[PDB]
RNA sequence: UAAUUGCGAUAACGAACGAGACCUUAACCUGCUAAAUAGCCCGUAUUGCCUUGGCAGUACGCCGGCUUCUUAGAGGGACUAUCGGCUCAAGCCGAUGGAAGUUUGAGGCAAUAACAGGUCUGUGAUGCCCUUAGAUGUUCUGGGCCGCACGCGCGCUACACUGACAGAGCCAGCGAGUACUCCCUUGGCCGAGAGGCCCGGGUAAUCUUGUUAAACUCUGUCGUGCUGGGGAUAGAGCAUUGCAAUUAUUGCUCUUCAACGAGGAAUCCCUAGUAAGCGCAAGUCAUCAGCUUGCGUUGAUUACGUCCCUGCCCUUUGUACACACC
């Protein structure tokens, strides 16, 4: 029947859930298209994982992106690694993985973080940050 | 014999205890083949208070920082008026409990 | 139409920051390899990497990250490396505007050449100074070039109608030979002039 | 980094009293202590467990000084 | 192909809508102008003189991307800092009665209409519909 | 310690002179080596790109870089 | 001047009031059956390659 | 080795506190139990454009299907796992795998024994002394603790182009909230601004709140000049809190435009989502944060060490001290 998979891509605290669906080739996020959604000169990394593997692997397949929560460096991040998880999930699951073990080990040599989170939060410490105060008489 | 599709509550500052009685209250009412709609759970909330340790003031500032926390854990049911009375019953010690019939 | 339609020459080719390929990249020396790493590119130097948790991981990254890096400092310029891969991004399209030459060239050429091979370390000696001029690792060598290297360019734009950008651009290309007016290569030679005296 | 007298000696008796009943494999060990021994936290367990694989690596190549069994 | 207002860049979008409302030529100016302020924490009017205009564009395009907005929301949505001298810095909302009369003189030409089911106005199916006109003429331009 | 915010003359031809033979033209460049005003480097900028005779690599709220034609 | 190229084959120790210097082992990469060692200032790891002015001096 | 944490040599053998274990919290689970006070798919009605069949939105479903994302319970998972060179061993380092390989990150509790350390201004805990009806008991009016030639400590704003100014684009988390009282406040209306009037919701994953925070990003003005960087000092006027604002509570409106160009001798804090920048919530609170306790955003240079300086503990050593160099 229909053909979609869900997956998700986390970063400090921006989550971004997304199902990859059976289409003919357009991507776009929250609605919007990917056009603009970015920073002016963070855009080519929004391009890495469709730029090393090529268009043509994208031929028939939808994807819609909602993201919320965090920062806007945060949320860059996030959505692509959501890319990654949906374009490797729906070729696993529904065509010869072959092809994903390629795009997995050829992906994640250039870079690994597609594939796993960054771990990285604070803590609350009694100084005012990890450095106490000014020393009142020595 | 008309259904209200009541709602009942529960509170506590316990969680093993709490959370053992919502099991068996389920498993209770099912046995005479009742239908239920499962356990939503309430998010817990988290209080905390701040306070300096010292009385007096000299020496080193230190703080400390106590902390309470709550469960809801509410219910709801779709049955008869009355059979509520007798199915309540056994409950444990300090643990609080409102119905709501929601009609 | 995912894609922007103007920048797709780029996909028939090996990987670049549209503007430069790091293809056929200097041949000039030896014992800066192993630790300058441009063999695995990249297309901007945002890249949240964990290279400090351990000793050389931070050896492991491309040249151009750690220029932006070095950039941002003195308490207004903490964290805003956006300002910083901005200048790096377009101080290269000046130099290569002013110069037919490829502009990682211009950036690699002069950090090999203002990187001191002895220097000075102050052991006790009651006040004064046995100085033996013990020699530098070649690691050492690139951290304190760009460090040095940044803090002339901000230096000398400040306080003036110039701009960083250019300012960098010309530290540079007078750091290429010896042309005496960059900051870096003055500083640069009298520190083993000092060090050749106590030597 | 470095273990300490109650998981080495909790080790030492149970490789003695246990020697046939156990070997190099590591989840097989780690089962085989919660049956036979009487313990409160699942990281205590765990760190005997490893210990005990890192123990009968060595003990196959050689006796050691420690170690006596029937 | 088909297109919608979500498919333009967005500060060519508010440049665009301003030039084509400007030549229309159709809305009330209490004369309010050349003497607000912009907001509490602000110092100087803005620079450009048709400012008032472009305003428009940007007020009508989020009443279409959420699902109810009143007078309120838009002075802390407007709002910014204010240097109070040596002081630490706030967070201060922008003007209310400048917001509120420029929405109601909008409204008033067959763009939004009031919600008293919850509260708040909605843009009406008229309203809507002119907005996509002139985004889509820009993607051609391009 | 003040740059002429009018262009006379005198620095109008030795403008139309030298400007087609920079390699690198900037607002900088102006008020240092021809003296004038940061100001009219802006006009004096967008007046002479339409006339053709500079051409744009980036433009951008802070800095505008031209070269030859 | 003849300046020699130099690599390194063994860390010894760290000398120095404050243990900024380092002892180190280095090969002359163009003289195998010659050895001598040297002191460095940065961090070193092994197989590295060092470049040496004046090979006189020879430190303790 | 972070550790009297361990290996070993040994007239010692086997043990007990402390450390470790322990508990809270942050990271993983497409596997279990789930959820209209959380979501997605699906189905109806419906809006706009291309028209195509779709795309982007609105309202409903309460036995339509599901729990990936959000949220809490039971569990599992890391133990240094496998390796390559040192080495008797305990270990250390380095590569691979993996969400995680500094004790995985951060805290809580915390041994024997002391100090003439601090607190009688926390207590209806408490001895003695003192006062007691012209009261040192309690209560009302006004003032002061803030008064200023001058020395010192914790902080706030700046010395600008890596900036200032004007438009526009636009993203969090921790928390808090009304009964005999007056809390958080949406929406509509009046008001340049501060403020004002009228319906209403929420005792709360339901309403405030998606807290649209600040920083940040794009397009322009200004242009080396203490200038549009800077905002001390003062004049005039308009409101709010409160019984009461003078010695201005605070806010709003217009004007006034000081010193200050990176700071001598000296000296501090700090090792990764850390320093630093930037804001937000809570505490005191009718109003007043430049303060403290917590929360998030952006996010680096340098090291993986030594006993040279400044502290501390263990051994050897000396003593006419033992209330112990006061």
């Amino acid at each position: 029947s229909v053909q979609a998979v869900q997956v998700f891509g986390k970063k400090k605290n921006a989550t971004a859930v997304a199902r990859c669906v059976q289409g003919k080739g357009l991507i776009k996020v929250n609605g919007k298209p990917l056009k603009l959604f970015a920073p002016e000169i963070l855009r080519a990394k929004l391009y890495e994982p469709i730029l090393i593997l090529g268009t043509d692997k994208f031929a028939d397949v939808d994807i819609r992106i909602r993201v919320a929560g965090g920062g806007h460096t945060s949320q860059v991040y996030a959505v692509r690694q959501a890319i990654a998880k949906s374009i490797v999930a729906y070729y696993a699951k529904y065509v010869d993985e072959h092809s994903k073990n390629l795009l997995k080990q050829e992906l994640i040599q250039f870079d690994r973080s597609l594939l796993v989170a960054d771990p990285r939060r604070c803590e609350p410490k009694k100084f005012g940050g990890r450095g106490a105060r000014a020393r009142f008489q020595k | 014999p008309k259904v209200h599709k009541i709602r009942i509550t529960l509170t506590s500052r316990k969680v093993q205890s709490l959370e053992k009685v919502c099991q068996e209250l389920i498993e209770r009412a099912k046995n005479k083949d009742l239908r239920v709609k499962g356990p939503v759970r309430m998010p817990t909330k988290t209080l905390k208070i701040t306070t300096r340790k010292t009385p007096c003031g000299e020496g080193s500032k230190t703080w400390d920082a106590y902390e309470m926390r709550i469960h809801k854990r509410l219910i709801d049911l779709t049955a008869p008026t009355e059979i509520v009375k007798q199915i309540i019953i056994n409950i444990e010690a300090g643990v609080e409990v409102e119905v709501t019939i929601a009609a | 139409d995912v894609l922007p339609k103007e920048v797709l020459a780029e996909v028939g080719s090996v990987k670049l920051f549209n503007r430069w390929s790091y293809d056929d990249i200097e041949i000039r020396d030896i014992s800066l390899t192993d630790y300058i790493q441009i063999r695995a590119p990249v297309y901007i130097p945002h890249s949240a990497g964990r290279y400090a948790v351990k000793r050389f991981r931070k050896a492991n990254c491309p040249i151009i990250e750690r220029l932006t890096n070095s950039l941002m400092m003195h308490g207004r310029n903490n964290g805003k490396k956006l300002m910083a891969v901005r200048i790096v991004a377009h101080a290269f399209e000046i130099i290569h505007l002013m110069t037919d030459q490829n502009p990682i060239q211009v950036a690699v050429d002069a950090i090999v050449n203002c990187g001191p091979r002895e220097d000075s370390t102050r052991i006790g000696s009651a006040g004064t100074v046995r100085r033996q001029a013990v020699d530098v690792s070649p690691l050492r060598r690139v951290n304190q070039a760009i460090a040095l290297l940044t803090t002339g360019a901000r230096e000398a734009a400040f306080r003036n109608v110039k701009t960083i950008a250019e300012c960098l651009a010309e530290e540079l290309i007078n750091a290429a030979k010896g042309s005496s007016n960059s900051y870096a290569i003055k500083k640069k030679d009298e520190l083993e002039r000092v060090a050749k005296s106590n030597r | 980094r470095v273990r300490t007298k109650t998981v080495k000696k909790s080790a030492k008796v149970i490789i003695e009293k246990y020697y046939p009943r156990l070997t190099l494999d590591f989840e097989t060990n780690k089962r085989v202590c919660d049956e036979i021994a009487v313990i409160s936290s699942k990281r205590l367990r765990n760190k005997i467990a490893g210990y005990t694989t890192h123990l009968m690596k060595r003990i196959q190549r050689g006796p050691v000084r420690g170690i006596s069994f029937k | 192909g088909g297109v919608t207002v979500r498919d333009v860049d967005a500060h060519k979008f508010v440049a665009a809508y301003a030039a084509f409302l400007k030549r229309q030529g159709k809305l009330p100016v209490p004369g309010w102008v050349d003497t607000v302020k912009t907001g509490n924490a602000k110092e100087l009017p803005p620079q450009d003189i048709d400012w008032w205009y472009i305003r428009a564009a940007s007020v009508a395009r989020h009443v279409y991307l959420r699902k109810t907005v009143g007078v309120g929301r838009l002075r802390k949505v407007h709002g910014s800092a204010k240097n109070r001298g040596t002081r630490p810095s706030h967070h201060v909302d922008a003007s209310g009665s400048v917001d509120r009369k420029i929405m109601q003189a909008l409204e008033k030409i067959q763009v939004l209409e009031k919600d008293e089911e919850r509260g708040g106005r909605r843009i009406t199916q008229q309203g809507q519909r002119d907005l996509d006109r002139i985004a889509q003429t820009v993607a051609e331009a391009d | 310690a003040q740059h002429s915010v009018i262009l006379d003359k005198a620095t109008s031809d030795k403008l139309y002179k030298d400007v087609q033979s920079y390699r690198l033209v900037t607002v900088a460049t102006l008020v240092d080596r021809l003296k004038i005003n940061g100001a009219l480097a802006r006009k004096c900028l967008k007046d002479l790109e339409e006339k053709g005779l500079i051409r744009q690599v980036v433009g951008h709220s802070k800095m505008k870089i031209y070269t030859r034609a | 001047a003849p300046v020699k190229f130099v690599k390194v084959t063994r860390v010894l120790g760290r000398t120095g009031s404050r243990g900024g210097v380092t002892q180190v082992r280095v090969e002359f990469m163009d003289d195998t059956t010659r050895s001598i060692i040297r002191n460095v200032k940065g961090p070193v790891r092994e197989n590295d390659i060092l470049v040496l002015l004046e090979s006189e001096r020879e430190a303790r």
